[PDB]
């Protein structure tokens, strides 16, 4: 009742996705997610066996392998998920607020960045990202 | 029972939408879309629409302000007031049948009676109110003025497609002393210049238009 | 049993209500594919125009054998203009249509939630589910489509309602005014409403 067994996400497919979750996205079988109590467009509280946590979004795939989690392989890199483990996959009862104050740090070190233009980027292409300490 | 108060989102903004949980929905027994008053913490009131907020956690309020007291625009949450449940209300609205209303437009009678109808489709408003325009409005209507109309707007009423809109109008530092002898040679000249409704084109000229001040830096030139 | 009847009374109405924005937001997209290259010809009008106002044509020397070419050559100038102009009056009407019948269908599926209303509960609108969104989000998301459907016909009207002929930098600037007119408005809205709510309509 919660742990499922990570895949690679179907290709192709992106005419049903609606474009304001493109980058924060899982995918889940029909029967799967009407187990769990999961509803569409709701986010979800992914948990590894070590212990490193994730908030993403579902989306009804109607295909995927009944008891198949479907994760990018930047996901499977934040959590530590090679494609064939277990994860446990968690509805979220409580409350989402808008953060005001982000301290991020830049990782390596490329041409010391236009901030202002950089941070546009980053508000245009990550909106709606719920976001943890120690992700990337 | 206290609810915080939290800025709202780029989806609310000029909407008129109240975000209430779902305990303050059923003690003050609203449905979607009905009308709430709200005594604001300093001074004057504002009437939203009660809609849900989607994670279902009750505990906070957020609200904006179109239909307003006249400079009571103090929704800003910095300080994150709290609110108490007590200064809300459920407020009965009629439909209308005629309003009237005082126009201030942006820097002919039918476009800004377009605009004014077009502003106010399906919205409640009360009495003595000011209904600001959203950002990226198109026309030239900035903002309404609520004087009156016939089902009373006291305690608030709703206007319909078929109701009519009508327009009356009703709007209910140092002085420096030295410059006193040319302060008026000034007017003798500039006075002149500014009783002009086309008066000297009809018998005339024209004054001079081309004055010049000087003096010695630290006199007051720019503040005469 | 007794309170099954109620909300599948305005399941029905949302059911009826969505293919119709569907097939007039069809219709919206195929006039506004349709008139830019009208755009780009009052353009090209416009600088004609300018450029044979700034003009005399008495000290050209080769044209003294045609004393009467500036009326005659603004006579067609301006006739290929009104051609142009009625053509976009025909778009116009047909964004018309499309924003009526759209407020209509909206404003009677408020009308049967008010009739409606106070027997089902505030909790049995709140509820999500696995196929489908509830029902406050799709009547809100429904509110929405009704709202930007007015303003872009609003601001496209006055847009077109500023066309004079006697003034000029206002035509050639006029095409990239309804690039900015679309470029405002918040992108791919309808899709993305109608990509949620596929999965309650084919169920
Ligand atoms: N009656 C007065 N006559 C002259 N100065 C005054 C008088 N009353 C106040 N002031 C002072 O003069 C200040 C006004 O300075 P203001 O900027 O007008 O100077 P200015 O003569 O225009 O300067 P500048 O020559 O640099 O343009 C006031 O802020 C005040 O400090």
């Amino acid at each position: 009742s919660g742990t499922l067994t990570v895949t690679n996400l179907l290709e192709k497919v992106d005419d049903k996705i609606p474009k304001t979750f493109q980058n924060s996205l899982i995918h889940l079988g029909l029967n799967t997610m009407k187990s769990a109590n999961i509803c569409i467009g709701r986010p979800v509280l992914l948990t590894s066996l070590n212990g490193k946590q994730e908030v993403y979004t579902a989306w009804p795939m109607a295909g995927f392998p009944g008891g198949k989690v479907g994760l990018s392989e930047m996901a499977q890199k934040n959590v530590g998920v090679r494609p064939g483990d277990a994860i446990q996959v968690q509805p979220l009862v409580g409350a989402v607020l808008q953060a005001e104050e982000m301290d991020v740090a830049l990782s390596d070190k490329d041409m010391e960045i236009n901030e202002e233009e950089l941070t546009g980027c980053i508000l245009r292409k990550l909106d709606g990202k719920i976001v943890l300490p120690g992700n990337f | 029972p206290l609810l915080k108060l939290l800025p709202l989102d780029a989806r609310d903004r000029g909407t008129q939408r109240c975000r209430l949980g779902p305990a303050a929905l059923h003690a003050l027994g609203a449905r979607l879309g009905s009308a709430v008053k709200i005594s604001l913490p300093d001074g004057g009131s504002c009437l939203c629409t009660a809609w849900p907020r989607r994670d279902g956690a009750d505990g906070f309020v957020q609200l904006d302000p179109l239909c307003a007291s006249p400079g009571a625009a103090v929704g800003a949450s910095r300080s994150r007031r709290s609110l108490s449940l007590n200064r809300l209300l459920l407020v009965p609205c009629p439909p209308l049948r005629r309003v009237a209303v005082w126009p201030v437009l942006r820097e002919n009678t039918a476009a800004v009676l377009e605009a004014a109808q077009e502003l106010l489709r399906n919205r409640p408003i009360s009495l003595g109110h000011v209904v600001v325009a959203p950002p990226g409005a198109p026309g030239l209507v900035a903002a309404l003025h609520i004087v009156g109309g016939t089902p009373s707007p006291d305690p608030a009423g709703l206007v319909t497609p078929r109701t009519r809109v009508s327009l009356g109008g009703e709007p209910p530092e140092v002085p420096l002393g030295g410059l006193s002898e040319a302060a008026d040679s000034l007017r003798e000249l500039l006075r002149l210049p500014l009783r002009y409704p086309r008066a000297l084109t009809a018998l005339g000229l024209a004054v001079p238009r081309g004055v010049l001040l000087a003096g010695p830096p630290g006199v007051g030139k720019t503040q005469l | 049993m007794t309170q099954d009847r109620p909300l599948l009374a305005v399941q029905e109405a949302l059911k009826k209500c969505f293919p119709v924005v569907e097939e007039q937001q069809g219709l919206w997209q195929s006039a506004l594919r349709d008139c830019q290259p009208l755009l780009s010809s009052l353009s090209n009008l416009a600088e004609q125009l300018q450029a044979a106002q700034n003009l005399r044509f008495e000290d050209v020397p080769a044209l003294r054998a045609f004393p009467d070419l500036k009326e005659r050559l603004r006579r067609k100038q301006l006739v290929a203009g009104d051609i142009v102009l009625d053509k976009l009056g025909e778009r116009l009407a047909i964004l018309l249509k499309v924003r009526d019948m759209v407020s209509s269908h909206v404003e009677r599926v408020f009308q049967i939630y008010e009739q409606h209303a106070d027997t089902v509960g505030i909790d049995a609108v709140l509820q999500p589910s696995a196929v489908s969104p509830s029902v406050a989000d799709m009547l809100e998301w429904l509110q929405d489509i009704e709202r930007h459907y007015r303003k872009s016909y609003l601001k496209r009207k006055y847009l077109l309602s500023s066309i004079q002929w006697g003034d000029l930098a206002n035509i050639q600037a006029l095409p990239k005014a309804w690039d900015r007119i679309s470029k405002d408005e918040h992108q791919d809205l309808v899709q993305d409403i109608l990509l949620n709510v596929s999965f309650f309509l084919e169920e």
